[PDB]
């Protein structure tokens, strides 16, 4: 293989070896003839001019290949981009063997972290500086069938070594709640209604800006109702300042965006009493002329009735909806009738971004899809403001940077998305470069994401992408295009990835090293065949009707037991809890003496007694 | 540290699946002993033949010869004793040191050659022999370059197995009754593509000496007139052809049952490997790797050979071991070849 | 390389992010503005990420958003804007009769200011809204917001003298606090109070303007230091001082650090600055202070974000006007970008000189090839394999297209943005934080804590450049390089006394004091 | 000899050999040992090979049936529903149809 052409940035070769083409082995290691993913090397005197193969066959004119120049070495220094002299006819082009690849893939910086093994040989590491991965941006694009959860979780877990990253801080905005099993004990879990070991996510609504309050609670008031709400909010803030003294807060500089709690249940009670009750004496609308606040029940007609009866009714309905419990009924931030809570927002911030762990998992799985975009925007803005307004102290985002991952972002970061979350993401991308806040996008349909926002991401994680629209859209956002790496996209095995960006010295199509056994992300989906294979047993829909009327998921009813309660209990893996009823205690006593902990359970207790998961 | 067997096996299959690279074979005594018609091996190796000769042959006078050989040499084999007897017979008044007549040593040599000729000659068993399997593999691929076979044995199993499946072979001799050796046709090397040639380094039992002009010829196996002599010019005809083939660019050679004890063959192989950077020889060592220190020396000095054993392997002058190689034995090598053929 | 054509016929620098274009631009600027050879240089840089201030330590004035040690404060008075840009900045572009009402109020306030303060060559006849005459904005907001909510005491007439205020909140003009008025109720028994009958539909825009006024992020706009306007319409300084500080200082290079500015108005502010500079250097083209007698050069960073094909911003108009008309009035241009495919072709085609660095993808190379007028097949095929710091100069400013290696800048002048380091912060051991303090700071919307020492006197000496301490407050102050100043609180005298007597200035600091005491960067 | 998995490992080079696929190899490709998959039909080429389709993911992920009115989509839907709700293998099927 001797180069016989110089065409700017693509040389062409004419091999003279008759039929070598059989894994030409040098020094006991078998290198191959010019393949798709191989590297080239054209020696010119003393410096080594290297290259990467892009296309093989008649597309270069068979004995012609389409080689692409990338870089060359100086005086035995290192792998450098920018060649000194493109080779000419007469010199034989050699290949980059395993030690030469190690030298090319070797780095002297200890900040570089080995993320896996090259697909070519399973020994050479992918030295990746994690400063670039967190500080600039990230993006994960590929098909769902390529195993995105596995690779993402492996990257997150390797990034979060206690010995290697003692000052890590990772927030994953998983929507499906599929990462609970991924890091069972290494990350906190925040849901709406946790069960055993997860904390309960709570959002104080008074800590958000006025516009977010109008959008989520008021439903988008803009006329007289919005201005009345502004008046009420200002008056309530002044009353809160007067009733309880807040450091740095007085009646002089009470701003609209002041994160000081104000009565909202009492506000609804006032907005209902001003438009419901009837004045005892006509001509006057006195408060003594009546002809609870925490409770949503409200007690000539009153002349102060508003025209926001529908928004008030919507607010009252939201106050009773169980899905708004994490919205308006925070445990430590439960606003009393006089606007008094047991704790403050600093406690919330400390609980969120100050835990003893390195990774914290916040899950919005149970959130209603009605205002989810506003909730995401509120969370992102709260994090950014908390770590920017306190960025001068060593507790800010600068002195301990953060990395927020957003999954399935093509629905919230679309080309025509006009929500509040996209504004916050743009603000982060445009400001946090100095504030040290990272962002990583996860999606399985890259063709919908905005081009410019994706173009602002530093490093990409390319998985298998069969459809060509996704390939075109991804190529539209990468500025270092090598046809050897550009065309290998749709034939990636489930687990491999292409990492391109500032986090790698050379574009590495490496293998995402699988996470250790026992930590494999998987949502707890039902098994169709297992559920549908069991025989038909009698049912009791009266309990279902009672639960539906009561709107309660709690029924009225390790091998534990209670002979008085006659409820044998067997526990499965992953924290599942079962309560088998109508089980005589002798059966469970025999089961405890049966084998060890199984068999007997499926033999008799599985499909003979009503259970409860 | 650890070398994976699967990658080496795949590379071996790849190189064997290509007809562009010429191939060679080295069949030492380790292959013939791997086939047993009865419970015992059909033909024992040089050690077994030496033991049989010692147990069959006063006996003290004979044993004095082995003692004299052991004085300056290790435990002698059949070849060593034959060489000593030939050297003694070269000098007329050489038996005075042992003081045993003037023809007793020659009679003992004649008895030894008769014994070895009678013992080595035996008919092959049925078609389950690996030799037939290799012969079948020969016709599997229409290679444009014939495969060469080199044997250090003395018997006639190879040609019997080859002719059992009707594959041509050539050992240098041409003729039906006298088989007069030809040098011109060997030097010309202008043979058809379908014509393969089998070269006998150490000679065969059917080889006979006609005396007179000291011309060697092969034919019906007789008694006495044999050229079993390993080293004792046909030998140069073997060696120069082997060396010339080793220097051919992109050449592959495989060996089985060869213990690297033959110093001259090892020296020739090392010289060929050093001379030709494109040469490649795969050594299938037998038993443990530690049994052949010369193999380790050759692997360290020459980087064009790979030595693999059942427990340890050295590739590219790098010591190592497997990460849990049955191919060391001849039976598994033949099975590998035949499953490649299918 | 010719320099007259480089300035009069404009230029452009294109390359990839890994090609180190910042070093090339810094070297070019340092070579052109040499004190020994060009004592009367004039360069303006529109730095966006603030990565050029570090390169020029004491060779150039820097106008940042928040000064710390020696940099000045960028401030653009709002009365120097035109009506349309002011509307697009404050109200966001109202289109109804509110625009007419605001224009009338601006005209009235400017007329009153002209009456109060004498101005040269300006009278009631030659006054336009475009004329940059100072005027109070707080007074306008107060008037328009009170004329829309406050209720008149007597129905029928809604004059200002009929203020029906419940008594309490008189209200302040300079402050954002609005006055309180009694609710409208014309029922029997009590007095009949009617709301104002002249209130327009500008309640929401006025609330937005009040929020902007109260927002500390707009101090450079609404709270100019020497150009703040009192209620009577008088300012401490004038626009001549601003122009002299911008393009008349003793330093040849002036750098605008627009990193801390809001992202939604950056395009408008760039357009504002371009328009002001062009008008100032155009209307005085005969005086020795004009562009003709001292040509000026404008360097724009990341031009692909504002000069797109379908960009609707204001900066694109100013850039087009400069490119088309600066050859006569002596105003150059120099576009720097890392994405040539986004720049408008009609703009990129008019750049005289191209500094083509290494480009990776094919779209940028194709665009550059299409936007060139002198191509040699030998050199142009070398684009994707150019060494770092090496350029291919092409255009009207050279005799031949030549491949050069730009001379590296002198030591200690390598541009580098002060981006926080991931490794250092992420590898440090976690410590306790003050949730209450950060919550209070967030509520107050201020970046300075209460426990900051005022005037600690420091002493000369990872590196340490100065050291200060106090025995009364027991707070240590250590000054690092790059202008960083830290303040560790509640430190015993023993630690810093031992540190001052240590072998060197450092190491022991990282050993004991670096991560034990709460600090606050100033 | 393990199985058939999506995603390639090493791309071919010039001069390689391409081979036609024979019906046993088609069975090796379209055949799987997983018990969740159920047979809905046969391949167009040869009727011997069964069309194995996952059932749990089909029900839970989502589904859709798109086709012209002359293509007999009603018969296909009826066949799919009948096969899914087989009493012998799935005695606890629960399907609601808004005809």
């Amino acid at each position: 293989g001797t180069v016989q052409d110089v065409n700017g940035a693509n040389i062409r070769v004419v091999l003279d070896i008759n039929t070598i083409s059989s894994l030409k082995f040098v020094d006991g290691q078998g290198y191959r003839i010019g393949q798709i993913g191989s590297f080239v090397r054209i020696p010119i005197g003393y410096i080594n001019l290297f290259g990467i193969v892009s296309q093989v066959g008649a597309g270069a004119v068979h004995r012609w290949i389409s080689v692409q120049l990338v870089g060359e070495e100086g005086i035995k220094k290192e792998f450098e981009r920018g060649v000194s002299q493109y080779p000419t006819i007469g010199d034989k082009v050699h290949i980059v063997t395993e030690p030469d690849l190690k030298k090319i893939y070797g780095t002297q910086n200890k900040k570089y972290i080995s993320l896996g093994n090259i697909a070519s040989v399973d020994s050479i590491p992918a030295l990746v500086n994690i400063d670039t991965l967190v500080t600039r941006h990230s993006a994960v694009l590929g098909s769902t069938g390529s195993g995105k959860s596995t690779t993402v979780t492996s990257i997150l877990q390797r990034i979060s070594d206690m010995s290697q990253f003692p000052s890590a801080r990772i927030i994953v905005f998983d929507i499906h709640g599929e990462y609970a099993a991924a890091f069972k004990g290494k990350a906190k879990v925040y849901k709406v209604t946790p069960s055993n070991n997860e904390l309960k996510l709570s959002i104080p609504y008074w800590a958000l800006t006025c516009d977010e309050f109008l959008s989520v609670a008021f439903g988008g008031l803009e006329g007289s109702g919005r201005n009345a709400l502004i008046d009420k909010i200002y008056e309530l803030k002044l009353q809160t300042l007067k009733r309880q003294e807040y450091e740095g807060i007085n009646e002089d500089s009470l701003t609209v965006d002041t994160p000081i709690p104000f009565s909202i249940h009492k506000l609804w009670f006032d907005l209902y009493r001003a438009e419901i009750s009837t004045h005892y004496v006509q001509g006057s609308h006195s408060e003594e002329n009546e002809a609870d606040s925490l409770k949503v029940v409200p007690p000539y007609l009153s002349n102060r009735g508003k025209n926001i009866r529908k928004p008030l009714e919507g607010l009252a309905s939201l106050l009773k909806d169980p899905r708004y419990e994490f919205l308006f009924n925070a445990d430590d931030w439960s606003v009393n009738l006089d606007g008094k809570t047991n704790k403050d927002l600093d406690a919330l911030l400390e609980t969120w971004v100050g835990s003893e762990e390195s990774i914290s998992i916040f899950d919005l799985s149970g959130m209603p899809s009605s205002i989810l975009d506003t909730l995401i925007g509120i969370l992102i803005r709260i994090l950014y403001d908390s770590l920017f307004w306190s960025r001068n102290q060593p507790e800010g985002g600068r002195e301990r940077p953060l990395l927020v991952v957003l999954e399935e972002a093509h629905t919230y970061l679309g080309k025509d998305s006009r929500g509040i979350a996209i504004d916050g993401v743009r603000k982060i991308v445009k400001e946090g470069r100095k504030y040290g806040i990272g962002m990583m996008l996860v999606s399985q349909r890259p063709s919908e994401i905005d081009s410019t926002i994706l173009s602002q991401c530093g490093t990409l994680f390319a998985l298998r992408m069969n459809n060509s629209s996704d390939r075109n859209h991804v190529l539209g956002a990468v500025s270092d295009s090598f046809e050897g790496l550009m065309g290998m996209l749709p034939t990636l095995r489930t687990g491999e990835a292409i990492i391109i960006g500032e986090s790698v010295r050379l574009p590495m199509r490496t293998i995402i090293s699988p996470p250790p056994f026992g930590r494999r992300p998987d949502s707890l989906d039902p098994d169709v065949t297992a559920k549908w294979s069991n025989n038909r047993v009698q049912g009791d829909y009266k309990e279902v009707l009672t639960l539906w009327r009561q709107k309660k998921v709690r029924s009225q009813r390790s091998i534990g037991y209670e002979a008085d309660s006659m409820t044998l209990e067997i526990e499965f893996n992953h924290g599942l809890v079962y309560q088998y009823y109508d089980v005589p205690e002798t059966l469970h006593t025999e089961l405890l003496a049966a084998e060890s902990h199984g068999k007997f359970f499926n033999s008799q207790i599985k499909n003979n007694y009503r259970f409860s998961r | 540290s650890y070398y994976d067997t699967t990658q080496q096996l795949s590379l071996l299959k790849h190189v064997l699946s290509e007809d562009k690279r010429p191939i060679a074979f080295i069949i030492a005594a380790g292959c013939p002993v791997s086939i047993r018609h009865n419970d015992a091996p059909l033909i024992p190796d040089v050690a077994g033949l030496t033991r049989k000769i010692s147990d069959s042959f006063p006996d003290s006078l004979l044993m004095k010869i082995i003692q004299n050989l052991k004085t300056t040499i290790p435990n002698p084999t059949i070849e060593d004793i034959l060489s000593y007897i030939r050297l003694l017979q070269q000098i007329p008044m050489s038996g005075k040191i042992h003081d045993v007549e003037n023809s007793v040593i020659n009679a003992l040599e004649e008895s030894i050659c008769e014994l070895i000729e009678e013992e080595v000659n035996v008919d092959l068993p049925g078609n389950a022999t690996p030799y037939h399997k290799i012969a079948a593999w020969i016709n599997s691929i229409n290679r444009e370059h014939q495969v060469e076979i080199f044997t250090t044995n003395y018997d006639l199993l190879m040609e019997q197995a080859l002719e059992e499946l009707n594959v041509p072979y050539f050992d240098g001799f041409v003729g039906s009754k006298r088989a007069f050796f030809d040098i011109r046709t060997i030097e010309e090397n202008k043979l058809p593509s379908r014509w393969s040639k089998l070269w006998k380094l150490h000679g065969s039992i059917n080889w006979q000496l006609d005396k007179q002009t000291q011309t060697i010829w092969r034919g019906t196996p007789s008694k006495g007139c044999s050229l079993i002599h390993p080293s004792h010019m046909p030998y140069l005809v073997m060696m120069d052809q082997l060396k010339l083939f080793l220097n051919q660019p992109s050449a592959i050679l495989i060996t089985c049952g060869y213990s690297y004890k033959d110093q001259h063959i090892n020296e020739v192989l090392s010289q060929g490997l050093q001379t030709n950077p494109n040469a490649l020889i795969y050594g299938l060592q037998y038993d443990v790797l530690e049994n052949y220190q010369e193999a380790k020396d050759m692997a360290l000095k020459r980087s064009n050979l790979i030595l693999l054993a059942k427990d340890r392997a050295i590739i590219g002058k790098k010591e190592g071991e497997w990460k849990p190689f049955k191919l060391g034995d001849f039976q598994h090598l033949a099975s590998f070849l035949e499953e490649i053929s299918q």
